[PDB]
RNA sequence: AACGACAAUGGAAGUACCUUCAUUUCUUUUUUUUACGGCCAGACCCAACCUCGCCGCGCAAUUUCGGUUCAACAUCCUUCA
RNA sequence: CAUAAGAAUUGAGGCACCAAGUGGGCCUUCUUCGGUAAGCGGAGCAGGCGAUGCGGAAUGAACCGCUUAGGGAUAUGUGGCGUCAAAACUUGUGGGCUCAUUCUCGAUACGUGAAAAGGGUGUUGGUGGAUAGGGACAGUUGGACGGUGGCCAUGGAAGUCGGCAUCCGCUAAGGAGUGUGUAACAACUCACCAACCGAAUCCACCGGCCCCGAAAAUGGAUGACGCUUAAGCCCCAUGUG
RNA sequence: AGCGACGUCGCUUUUUGAUCCUUCGAUGUCGGCUCUUCCUAACCUAGCGCCGCAGAAGACGCUAAGGGUUGGAUUGUUCACC
RNA sequence: AAGAUUAUCCGCGCAAAGCGGAGGCAGUCCGUUUUUUUCUGGGUCUGCCGUUCGGUGGCAUGUGCUUGGCGCUGCCAUCUC
RNA sequence: CGAAUCGCCACUUCUCUUAUCUGGGUGCUCUGCCCGCCCUUGUCGGCGCCCAGUACCUUCAUUUUCACAAGAU
């Protein structure tokens, strides 16, 4: 056996984080967002109590070394939601057949596809919030936003997968409801 | 909270070699699982190289050069007095005692046991507060039961007439007590 | 030792089995609980395939008589232990007849003691503390295994009362702490009292 | 070797073994499962088969062929009066299934 | 007053039960168990199988850059060399 | 019988009488023939088996060990010491690799599906080149312009369906042009470099362990369990220090 | 795409051969009817990937054996075959 | 099973803490107090006094039902225990 | 008498031919939540905090603690 070791966490600034357990509890502007990690524990060492946290390893295996990054980033992104949130833009896109999506709020209702077939419905999970916006030339547009990209995204990606089609060629297929901007709610501090 | 870092000039515990529990300090880490260790003990620990599996770091870390001499070591680590400091560590008790325990004798033993016996019935239960606290089930209960026997005495079973009869009975126990011992 | 009850929270399955196997063999009625936290290696996939395949067989004419699959977490283990035991030994059988395991934990019985686990059977201790692994209940869930939900409930209760108890002890134990002290260094001196270094 | 054409076998593996079976009083292999929202509700009744005839009632559905028709249909009649409630039972689920916990009486 | 997861009788082994045989027997006799030269084996405790020779060690020395420190310098030596 | 220099043996040798029982073999290291082959056929040597059991190989005529009076006591053999099952659940005193949604990682010699080709950025360790701090490598950033179609086929390509082409300047550099294609121009792009950049990185090889490759009829068998900081595979050790 | 020559290794055994182990003091020859169940190298069905799939239609592949999988005619058949 | 609880009770209450509720009387056999705290008990026999029941009867009523019968409750009273 | 299931425990001792019970939870990331902290703020090093671990009950009332009657029949 060859030493990686295990441990905990890297850091930036204005947002509190757990620093303890498998679980990072990140707290900032937009609240607090927290995740529990499995085998993802790794050479921590606090560099400042409040001001510097890293986890950038001593020895171990190849596979180990990757994770370290993947770990920071994601929790960084825990910070991101907590700070500047996520805002996904989607637009329904269709040409031969018009397509309509509303938002119940608690759930998203999707109409029309190909004359409509089934009604695609997605319940609005927590903090992915959904807006059909339309003025300002907001346009066939859904907006998913909240302070967890992964969720905002997951729900989103899910949506792209909710607008799938089969049988009788991608070379005539396009139409569906596609991701148009995955972002933050804004720039924020 | 993962923390007793090996740091050359760290004091490590010999954990299962025969050479267990002598002491010495890191004079090298020879890599992965091995150490180079040194002491002033006249016979064990010289400069040994020992397996890391077998060692426990003792949370006395000194400064000293990584890879080093006895002579320097002997004195600075003497100066560090960490042996003593380690000596004062509590962990230590039972096992230096263990060696002792092996070699006691009975009487000693009995006393040793007896010490706690002495305390036992004598300084916890005993008294009156903490035995007005938990107390022991019988106490606790006797007290509690006494509230539930405010029930007879005080209360809604019992004792305004029948305990008067109990008074009759009480003497009756004594009437037999007196009689029975009188034969 | 009598009336034995072992706590299987986080214990390496095979090893624990085997270990017990010898124990049973050497003869003693022993008991397991926290059986649901008995452990299986790696992945549920892996655990399933194996079980599935096990479950999958038949005794073709009368499939009702090859192997049965009491899918309790207990039953898994124990049967393993039977497997690790020599079944058809008339002796082992009696041995079996001795052996006790309940899934989960019927409560009242752990309270002044019960601190008991078994050597090698400590799963992290056995498993590399960085290798992946999967949990028994999870398996039994995977093959259904009915009571899991219930079991949960039951567990929560158990903890509570235990906590209740525990708090209570907590109180006494200070008194118990309070056990002298006082005149207690007047242990002897002739013929070498170091009760001071010994237990005091 | 395999036999010359397909079809499927006769009959379904479960009712088997085909017995002159016991306990001929009304085995009920499950029951519905609770909704508190629904008012407590009794969930069955025992009765006696009486016999059959055919009935007339009107058809309709959204777009059936025979919508808008009067229809005549076979029906059963089952003799019925009341059962009288005589006890209350609690089985409790134990991680080993239902075990009766208590029974409550007629007087 | 014999027994049974289910091969069946089978070996071997010991116990239980036995109907059991034959033998020997105590107020100076038998019986199970301790114990015992020299023996007659096996195991423990310490000594040593030598020795020419490096090895090294020490010193100095060159090359030789490393831990300290925020780093450089000290500290050309942490040290390998 | 010395050499001065070069056997060992020799639990007898010599020597003989006469009668049986046998003539289908079969198995093997080794050599080897026939034929694709074949647990096939067919010879050569030695050994077996046969015609023996014991001890080992979960299972086996011939594989391992070993042969046998009857015992006893001891120690070994092969073979083991996770559990089933005797023995370190080998640690004090020990090393790597290897993780395997496979009907499923694998795992006793003999052994006999040793899948084959043939692959795989699985991992694991070379070798050859490198570039590499006067800056390498990624990631960026800016520019990729000008003397000039230097050009020819060519319906239409001025760099650019196509084909022979190609030097200067400016420079950090920028192709007489990397693509994309307005029929062609254009435009779009970067190859070319500076600037950033700040450390390894870059290529080819390498061969290792590991995986894909990888389909038939009854439920299914590394013996069984299981084991994976192994109870795998491989390694050493039972050892001071 | 889809192929796949030339090669050139695989792989299987519902072929066919080879081999004669066993079987001759006995293991009831064809076919077929029936009937079950099983296998998967999935024909149809569930769902994915490709397409030299626009649609259309097919094709290719995966994942899949849970489910399904014919009447005659002629022909002992088998096979064959309408 | 609930505390390492067998003592005049129960109920309630996690649980605290606490709470409530908890018949009598005389006569009778036997005899302790002790899982470290009864505390007169134990123990039956009777007697004697009273919620409940149990039965008796009646009166209403509710309820429910057949070949107007079957079936059951209220209350009352009685009866008894 | 100089070993000899022995006389106990114990048909109300039994998961078994001879300690009670020391009890509950959790992670490796902690020897007390331990903790907390400081500090060239690191791999830390230092300091601090708390009682808490410092596993752990063996029954005369002792045997903190004098001590005493009684084996042999």
């Amino acid at each position: 056996m060859k030493i990686k070791s295990h441990d905990q966490i890297t850091f930036p600034e204005d947002v509190t984080v757990s620093v303890k357990d498998r679980i990072v509890t990140v707290k900032g502007k937009r609240g607090t967002l927290t995740k529990d990690l499995r085998h993802l524990q790794l050479d921590f060492r606090v560099n400042k109590k409040l001001r510097t946290f890293t986890a950038v390893r001593w020895f171990g295996n190849k596979i180990n070394n990757s994770t370290i990054n993947t770990a920071l980033s994601h929790v960084r992104n825990m910070i991101t939601g907590v700070t500047k949130g996520f805002r996904f833009k989607v637009r329904f896109a269709y040409a031969h057949f018009p397509i309509s999506v509303t938002v119940e709020n608690q759930l998203v209702e999707i109409r029309n596809f190909l004359g409509e077939k089934r009604v695609r419905r997605q319940v609005v999970a927590d903090d992915v919030k959904v807006y059909r916006t339309d003025a300002a030339l907001v346009k066939d547009e859904l907006v998913l936003e909240g302070n967890d990209l992964e969720q905002v995204s997951r729900e989103a990606a899910v949506m792209h997968q909710l607008c799938l089609v089969k049988k009788k060629d991608i070379r005539k297929f396009l139409d569906g409801i596609y991701v148009q901007t995955k972002t933050n709610i804004e720039v924020d501090e | 909270v993962k923390a007793n870092y090996i740091r050359a000039g760290r004091l490590v515990r010999i954990l299962r070699g025969p050479r267990q529990n002598r002491v010495g300090v890191i004079v090298d880490i020879v890599d992965a699982n091995r150490v180079l260790v040194e002491n002033p003990c006249e016979q064990k620990m010289w400069r040994h190289v020992q397996n890391l599996k077998n060692v426990e770091p003792l949370k006395f870390c000194v400064s000293i050069s990584r890879n080093c001499s006895t002579k320097a070591l002997k004195e600075a680590l003497e100066s560090k007095k960490v042996l003593e400091k380690y000596a004062a560590t509590k962990v230590r008790r039972p096992h230096r005692a263990k060696k002792a325990f092996a070699e006691s004798t009975d009487f000693e033993r009995y006393q040793l046991r007896v010490a706690k016996r002495s305390r036992a019935y004598w300084a916890r239960k005993i008294f009156d507060e903490n035995d007005k606290k938990n107390p022991v089930s019988w106490h606790k209960v006797a007290l509690k039961k006494l509230l539930k026997n405010a029930k007879k005495v005080d209360s809604t079973p019992a004792a305004k007439k029948r305990v008067e009869k109990a008074r009759a009975a009480r003497k009756a126990r004594l009437a037999a007590g007196k009689s029975k011992t009188k034969v | 030792p009598d009336i034995i009850v072992i706590d299987l929270k986080d214990h390496v399955l095979g090893r624990a089995a085997a270990i017990v196997a010898k124990q049973l063999l050497l003869g003693k009625k022993i008991t397991v609980v926290r059986c649901e936290k008995l452990t299986i290696a790696g992945s549920e996939i892996r655990n399933k395939i194996k079980y599935l395949q096990f479950l999958r067989k038949r005794k073709l004419s009368n499939p009702k008589l090859g192997p049965f699959h009491h899918r309790s977490p207990s039953d898994v283990f124990i049967r393993t232990v039977r497997s690790m035991l020599p079944r058809y030994t008339k002796r082992g059988q009696r041995a079996l007849r001795q052996l006790v395991a309940y899934e989960g934990v019927p409560v009242n019985v752990v309270r002044t003691g019960g601190r008991v686990v078994i050597p090698k059977a400590q799963r992290h201790n056995c498993y590399r503390n960085e290798r992946r692994f999967t949990v028994l209940g999870n398996m039994c869930k995977h093959v259904g295994w009915k009571y899991s939900d219930v079991v949960e409930k039951l567990e929560a209760a158990r903890i509570e009362k235990s906590g209740r108890h525990h708090k209570k002890m907590e109180k006494v134990r200070v008194a118990w702490k309070n056990a002298r002290k006082e005149a207690l260094k007047k242990m002897p001196q002739k013929n070498v009292e170091v009760l001071k270094k010994f237990g005091l | 070797s395999h036999c010359k054409f397909e079809h499927p076998r006769h009959g379904h593996l479960g009712f088997l073994p085909r017995k002159r079976s016991r306990q001929i009083r009304g085995r009920a292999r499950s029951f519905p499962k609770d909704d508190p929202s629904q008012k407590p509700h009794l969930t069955s009744f025992m009765v006696y088969k009486a016999g059959m005839t055919h009935i007339v009632r009107d058809v309709d559905r959204p777009g059936s062929k025979v919508n808008k028709k009067e229809v005549v249909e076979p029906v059963t009649i089952l003799e019925a009066p009341p059962m009288v409630v005589v006890g209350i039972v609690g089985y409790r689920q134990t991680p080993v299934g239902h075990k009766t916990i208590g029974t409550v009486w007629a007087h």
